[PDB]
RNA sequence: GAAGAUGAUCAGAUACCGUCGUAGUCUUAACCAUAAACUAUGCCGACUAGGGAUCGGUUGUUGUUCUUUGACGCAAUCGGCACCUUACGAGAAAUCAAAGUCUUUGGGUUCUGGGGGGAGUAUGGUCGCAAGGCUGAAACUUAAAGGAAUUGACGGAAG
């Protein structure tokens, strides 16, 4: 009980300055408080994908430890995902969702096609690799739910995506590099020109800079 | 030795529009390269371009936007039908709804979406978005 | 065994498969 | 991107690189954000009232930002002399 | 066990001890 | 533009080259060519100090931009430059770092001298690298003194002038103060002497 | 492989399992029916055991 | 440029190196050889007939340890003689 | 050896940090005052502490000491450090009242619009 | 896996490197590869020095050095120790101790 | 110095070590055509990044020594043998200025591989005086074999 922010960004979201994540991804801002996640996206739901057990050997013999593997969402374009590990699993998994949270980055839905409606599907094909595991993302129209492996297609889901085609390559068993190479690709399309994105914005003074005061100690 | 000369036009501007470049030298020039060039130029994937006269092959310099996520040629030049258009956007184009596949036709050099237009097909030369 | 030497013994070995087989010409 | 109806449908329209035109990450956390004062012809800095360039990590990262600024400034003003296109 | 398998049913299991217990000892002694 | 007020004018010149700022290092890296005139026939490479005065000025531009003046942290590992960033700090209400700069400052946020700066001033790439590193992770933008072979990745503003002299380092760090305190308003104009003198913001050794 | 070896033994564990008859349970339905008695079984009278749901619990 | 020619004239080459490397696929080479039709018991058949000889008995392999009881078989179709498994508790007595 | 541990190093130099104007340099009136000021569960460790105080004590009064810092040590340090001589030895009167910068240095002076008298040097 | 980028040896835009045999071990080892050391050392040892100049029939006569170049194969040296096994990162450094 | 013989060692030692030693080693005419024949990395063309050295050539220029020209020094450049830093980029990693410009997948072109064994075996052909070279299966068997790195353990390896 008691949350006591101990960042600038924390303290201007305890105060009602900063009302969404949005204003967080304007300026690229970190993330280190999970309140602020929780603040700005308070309906969010968590599923645990995986669960190994992993052995370091020692001189008398092996101490394991569980590493757990973490996905969050909103379901309307945010998602997150993380991989913590600890001696224990419950230990581990409420970790993983810590960080899951940290790293909770913003997706665009576009049309496949006619842009009739709210967004269904990605606005251009996205790829993302780790390791030896490369997801690719293909706009799809909206007929098609998610193709995906259910690793893939939890993913998917828990960030608003309605439509969708996918392929993967690489050893795709391989559960934790399948979901970053996703994770990754998921958040390229912030990261693709599309002509609609052409025109240039200006630059909006930072959140961090209009409430200096708020954040000062 | 030199095989295509539009490739090594368009690895010229892949490799400094990556790196963040706004300008490129480009050698040799041709008339197919000058019209590729033109195409993308007049969908605002590059700026003005110059051609410099050496009494040879000749030089371009093109000045980057930042615009362009990718160009390239498609060798060899395939004959394509106008029902193998549809194919071939959604292999090479990242949507529906943005990109070019650039043809050459006998009625000229001109973007997929032009070709639609007037009803021309001829080879495959590249792409461009 | 030593791929060299397994070699060595096929070499042998073959050259025992040629003389053997020269009997029925 | 917005739909068929006009409204703007896309969430965070994100910011580009003043220098590569490239699209700044929501999570590129080497890219920064200069404000730069203005002043007036006192000599005072103005309060308030800047000219704010943006960087993404990339550009930051193959040391070109300093180079960068100085041509970005000098074309806005802000520098004389200091960079030159022709080398 | 391989997996944690259970790790929490355990303590799950392990919960109603001490409500049962708070509760045990709220009991006989408020009619002490 | 700017007024002829903030040309370069003799006074500061004199300033710099008594100072030794306009040496340069031996050998020029390529993305500080710009500054360099012409290299010096022992081997030393001349900087123009025409284009280190207006960095100078649009360094000291950036700074007064930033709202919290303890949000703009300068530093210093060199010990020719540790006196000059306390006073520097004494003088405009910033955040000095002379000497050791704990990894993990910016990053690790239960740390004891955990600072969220909107701004990092170096004094040299080389020898205050690790200051450099951890502002690349949070957002920070980063203004440097920069020799010819200082690195200038991840640097934003790089003023150009001698890292490793006693008496440049000093003056650079006093010329900022002066046009900070100016553009604020506490130096009446552009002409008026400053009460402090260049000789404060030098390394004593503890002989004195 | 080295294979031989005395068939004597062959259905030991069958012939001594010890016969046990079916007792005449009541049938189960069929068809539609059966559909209809699984859907029930799993969404209307839900037996979960505070997150913990199992087809088929052993007694413990 | 990959190695492999990329002309719109060079379709034969294309053509024949991959005709000749499909040869590596052991399922493609067991097709065209017809090593099924040539060396299996059953000729590619899925079935076969045959004569019960002896009831033997198969040590497994280990870890394990037990006697796999079998029989030897003699094809009708073409006379040839394999080992066969009999499957079950006790099935080893059905058969004689 | 009588090297102390580190439950009595770090608990020593806490006192330094939180009751620095009640210590001294004697270990008897140390060692009455940290029985009123921290709770020591062994009469040894007491002893033990107010040894190392007195010695970190006695190590301050020679000059600073690494990982105590207090409230009076540098508040008197930042004034302590103004020394600045009369003359200012960047002041060109050191000279003969002109920069003695190298030749070619002085062809980037020429080329400013600056009219500064120079005794050039040819170090070659 | 590949330990070195060098080989071991000395050899770049080359064929082949004429052998040397070894002093200790009498081994062939090419001339690039073999660790070579070279020796400076007085031909008389300290002790000596003094009495064999007093023993000399010349005033203010120098003693000869004794000059000798040594060449060793890799088994030789590693078990004489002329060199020792060093990290991985630090086998990298060849500047002389 | 293969072979062979021999003195030692060892439980045994045909060997390591020591002593003799024939082919061979060298050369002339012919054969052979194989090597971890290694950069385990095809060739041609374009581009992408900095630095200090070096070899060959050319062009501008010295507080240096020298005949009585030549040497050295400083800059540019083309080409090389290499090397250092970084990683825009690649990779499973070790690592790579190419092993980059590869789902944002197409510059030209030659050769090779398709789980591990059986196997470079049998057979046919062909070259060779021979040893052998080149081409080259199948039956059958098998759930792994293998690459890089990590922790530990061990080591008649170092500190
Ligand atoms: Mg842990
Ligand atoms: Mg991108
Ligand atoms: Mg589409
Ligand atoms: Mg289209
Ligand atoms: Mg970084
Ligand atoms: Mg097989
Ligand atoms: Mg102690
Ligand atoms: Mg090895
Ligand atoms: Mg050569
Ligand atoms: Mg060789
Ligand atoms: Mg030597
Ligand atoms: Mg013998
Ligand atoms: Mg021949
Ligand atoms: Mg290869
Ligand atoms: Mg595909
Ligand atoms: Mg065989
Ligand atoms: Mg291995
Ligand atoms: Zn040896």
């Amino acid at each position: 009980k008691g949350w006591t922010p101990v960042t600038k960004l924390g303290r201007l979201v305890k105060a009602g300055k900063i009302t969404s994540v949005e204003q967080i991804y304007l300026h690229s801002l970190p993330v280190k408080e999970y309140q602020i996640i929780d603040l700005l996206l308070p309906d969010l739901k968590d599923d645990v994908m995986k669960i190994r057990s992993v052995q370091k050997q020692t001189r008398a013999g092996q101490r394991t430890r569980m590493k757990a593997v973490v996905v969050i969402g909103d379901s309307n374009g945010h998602v997150g995902l993380g991989i913590k590990t600890a001696k224990e699993v419950a230990s581990a998994i409420k970790a993983a969702i810590v960080i899951a949270k940290l790293s909770i980055i913003p997706i665009r839905r576009g049309y496949w096609g006619s842009n009739l409606g709210q967004p269904h599907s990605l606005p251009c094909k996205v790829t993302g690799k780790c390791g030896s595991v490369a997801v690719r993302l293909i706009p799809a129209p909206r007929g098609k739910g998610i193709v995906a492996s259910p690793v893939v297609k939890r993913l998917m889901q828990l960030a608003g995506v309605e439509d969708v085609y996918t392929s993967s390559s690489g050893s795709t068993r391989t559960t934790e590099n399948t979901l970053k190479a996703a994770f990754a690709a998921i958040g390229n399309t912030y990261s693709f020109l599309t002509p609609n994105l052409w025109a240039e914005t200006p630059l909006a003074a930072s959140p961090l800079e209009v409430y200096a005061e708020e954040a000062a100690a | 030795t030199r095989t295509s000369v539009l490739a090594d036009a368009l690895n010229a501007i892949n490799n400094a529009e990556k790196t963040g470049k706004r300008q490129v030298l480009i050698r040799p020039s041709s008339k197919v390269i000058i019209k590729f060039l033109t195409v993308m130029q007049k969908h605002g994937y590059i700026g003005e371009f110059e051609y410099i006269d050496d009494h040879r092959s000749g030089k371009i310099v093109v000045q980057l936007n930042g615009r362009l996520n990718k160009c390239g040629v498609i060798q060899p030049r395939f004959n394509v039908k106008i029902n193998d258009i549809e194919r071939w956007t959604d292999n090479l184009l990242p949507a529906r709804q943005f990109g070019y596949v650039i043809l050459t036709t006998s009625a000229g050099i001109m973007d997929h979406e032009e070709a639609r237009r007037k009803h021309v097909s001829g080879k495959i030369l590249g792409f461009v978005y | 065994m030593r791929d060299k030497w397994r070699k060595k013994r096929v070499r042998r070995l073959k050259r025992k498969r040629r003389k053997v087989r020269a009997r029925s010409k | 991107m917005e739909n068929d109806k006009g409204q703007l449908v896309e969430l965070y329209v994100p910011r580009k690189c003043s220098a590569t035109n490239r699209i700044i990450k929501a999570k590129d956390h080497a890219s920064v954000q200069i404000s730069i004062a203005k002043v007036d012809e006192d000599g005072r800095a103005i309060a308030g009232e800047n000219i704010t360039y943006a960087l993404s990590g990339y550009v930051r990262g193959r040391g070109e930002a300093d180079d960068s600024l100085n041509r970005l400034a000098q074309q806005d003003g802000l520098l004389k002399n200091v960079w030159s296109y022709s080398r | 066990g391989q997996s944690d398998k259970r790790e929490l049913e355990g303590e799950v299991e392990g919960t109603e001890d001490a409500e049962a217990e708070l509760e045990a000892e709220a009991e006989e002694n408020d009619e002490s | 533009s700017l007024p002829a007020s903030f040309d370069l004018t003799p006074e500061d010149a004199k300033l710099l080259l008594a100072a030794n700022v306009h040496l340069g290092a031996k050998n020029v890296q390529v993305h500080n060519k710009p500054y360099v005139y012409k290299t010096r026939p022992d081997g030393m490479n001349i900087i123009n100090i025409g284009k280190t005065w207006e960095k100078i000025v649009l360094a000291a531009r950036i700074i007064a931009a930033v709202p919290n003046a303890s949000d703009v942290a300068v530093c210093s590992s060199r010990t020719f430059g540790q006196r000059a960033v306390l006073k520097f700090a004494a003088h405009t209400g910033a955040t000095a770092i002379a000497g050791r700069f704990t990894p993990g400052n910016f990053t690790n946020y239960i740390t004891r001298s955990f600072k969220e700066p909107r701004l990092v001033v170096v004094t040299d790439p080389r020898t205050d690298a690790q200051a450099i590193k951890e502002s690349s992770y949070v957002n920070i933008p980063v203004i440097a003194l920069t020799d010819m072979d200082s690195p200038s990745e991840y640097v934003d503003v790089a003023i150009p002038c001698n890292n490793k002299g006693k008496h440049s380092i000093g003056l650079i760090w006093w010329l900022l103060a002066r046009e900070v305190l100016r553009l604020r308003g506490i130096i009446p104009d552009r002409t008026t002497e400053w009460s402090v003198m260049p000789d404060l913001y030098f390394y004593r050794d503890p002989e004195e | 492989g080295k294979v031989h070896g005395s068939l004597a033994r062959a259905g030991k564990v069958k012939s001594q399992t010890p016969k046990v008859e079916k007792q005449e349970k009541p049938k189960k339905p069929q068809g539609r029916a059966y559909m209809r008695l699984l859907y029930t079984r799993r969404f209307v009278n839900v037996t979960l055991t505070n997150g913990k749901r199992k087809m088929n619990p052993s007694p413990a | 440029g990959k190695g492999k020619p990329r002309g719109l004239n060079s379709a034969r080459k294309l053509r024949v190196h991959r005709r000749n490397n499909r040869w590596a696929d052991q399922a493609y080479k067991a097709r065209l050889l017809g090593t099924a039709f040539k060396s299996s018991p059953f000729g590619g058949s899925s079935h076969a007939k045959g004569i019960v000889l002896e009831k033997i008995g198969i040590e497994s392999k280990q870890p394990n340890s037990a006697i796999r009881k079998c029989v030897r078989v003699q094809l009708i179709k073409n006379g040839k003689k394999v080992t066969a498994f009999v499957p079950n508790d006790g099935c080893l007595n059905f058969v004689d | 050896g009588r090297v102390r541990t580190k439950t009595v190093k770090r608990a020593s130099k806490v006192l330094i940090e939180r009751f620095y104007p009640k210590l001294t340099l004697d270990f008897e009136t140390n060692k009455r005052l940290t029985s009123e000021i921290a709770v020591i569960q062994s009469k040894r460790l007491r002893n033990k502490i107010a040894g190392y105080t007195t010695h970190l004590m006695k190590r301050i009064q020679k000059g600073p000491v690494r990982g105590i810092s207090f409230k009076l040590q540098e508040e008197e340090r930042e004034r302590k450090d103004q020394y600045v001589p009369e003359v200012s030895a960047l002041d060109l009167s050191h000279t003969n009242g002109q920069l003695e910068i190298d030749a070619d240095t002085a062809d980037l002076v020429k080329s400013l619009g600056f009219k500064i008298p120079v005794q050039t040097v040819s170090i070659s | 896996p590949k330990k070195r980028a060098s080989n071991g040896r000395n050899k770049k835009g080359r064929g082949h490197v004429k052998p040397v045999r070894c002093l200790n071990c009498a081994r062939c080892v090419p001339k690039d590869k073999a660790i070579k050391r070279v020796t400076i050392r007085n031909m008389v040892e300290a002790a000596a020095v003094r009495d064999l100049s007093e023993a000399s029939v010349y005033a203010e006569y120098a003693l000869p050095k004794l000059y000798n170049k040594l060449h060793y194969c890799v088994s030789c040296a590693i078990h004489a120790r002329i060199v020792r096994v060093r990290s991985r990162t630090d086998r990298k450094i060849r500047t002389p101790p």
